[PDB]
């Protein structure tokens, strides 16, 4: 079988904190 | 190489060993000495973390 993620797999890119911010 | 005693220089064997400094994202490592201190507040200060 094959199935659909849909918003899945997001991980902190590294340490440093962070605050409202559409970081790119 | 087949090396022999008597060889001139620039065909005797040179012993090499690379040193390479890497900075990923951890939160700290290995260093020099350094002397370490306390921590004031409010006071306009020269830091190093």
């Amino acid at each position: 079988a094959y199935t659909n993620s849909f918003t899945r797999g997001v991980y902190y890119p590294d340490k440093v904190f962070r605050s409202s911010v559409l970081h790119s | 190489y087949g090396f022999q005693p008597t060889n001139g220089v620039g065909y005797q064997p040179y012993r090499v060993v690379v040193l390479s400094f890497e900075l990923l994202h951890a939160p700290a490592t290995v260093c020099g000495p350094k002397k370490s201190t306390n921590l004031v507040k409010n006071k306009c200060v020269n830091f190093n973390f």
